């Protein structure tokens, strides 16, 4: 009966980095040591089970800043939100151990065994 | 269930 | 050298269709004359160059409820939406006029086209 | 560029 758009997911997915990079309705500042990152919570929320947890907290829900780890790698984190944003997943030699660690913070499995099988690759 | 590749013709400025 | 997910963008949609179902960080109610549908800004301004309008707008931008032409039919804008969160577009031959026009109204030019397409074939 | 269809393990409750 139904029709089925098999592009509309990935436009919505470019529409949406394309409001990310005009900073338009982007509700939320993600801190990683003094590097701050603008995003849309529910695209976090939809991405990870990390921001979703802090997204629903009571205490946390309303706030416009997010402090993540400081330890955590700001290129790694960087990698990850572009991700969420773009479905590539830019991966180097140097970059790699820093996304994979980022990636279980983040709670995206699914992207630290893409690593896994890279890593196989070579 | 029919497909479409169509693509949106909305893009934000 | 950049892997690419080829089920990220629906698997985002998903997700946030879930939410979306959940009412989880819904921030807009769209109102048709005195039905409501509960929505995220970001989606709809992703999807419809009418609601890009409407949330860049300073005198509604901090809107919580949004009214539209109290006129339009109400199923088929239901049905737009369920489109816009799902990539399905549900038409037969009892709403494919009320579709097809809230289409235009939505400045969704591509699922005109669409149901143009469909009432060529029957 | 270099594809993969690996499903998303994050699923909203």
């Amino acid at each position: 009966s139904c029709i089925q758009f098999t592009r509309h997911a990935s436009d919505v997915l470019l529409n949406l980095n394309r409001l990310r990079s005009r900073d338009i309705l982007t509700d939320v500042v993600i801190v990683v040591s003094r590097e701050q990152f603008r995003a849309h919570k529910t695209v976090l929320m939809a991405c990870s089970g990390l921001f979703y947890s802090i997204f629903t907290d009571q205490l946390k829900c309303n706030l416009s800043v997010i402090n993540l780890d400081p330890e955590i790698n700001p290129e790694g984190f960087c990698i990850l939100l572009d991700f969420m944003y773009t479905s590539r997943l830019n991966l180097r030699e140097g970059n790699i151990m820093a996304v994979m660690a980022t990636a279980m913070y983040l709670q995206m499995e699914h992207v630290v065994d893409t690593c896994r099988k890279f890593i196989k690759a070579s | 269930l029919w497909y479409t590749d169509i693509r949106m013709s909305w893009r934000v400025p």
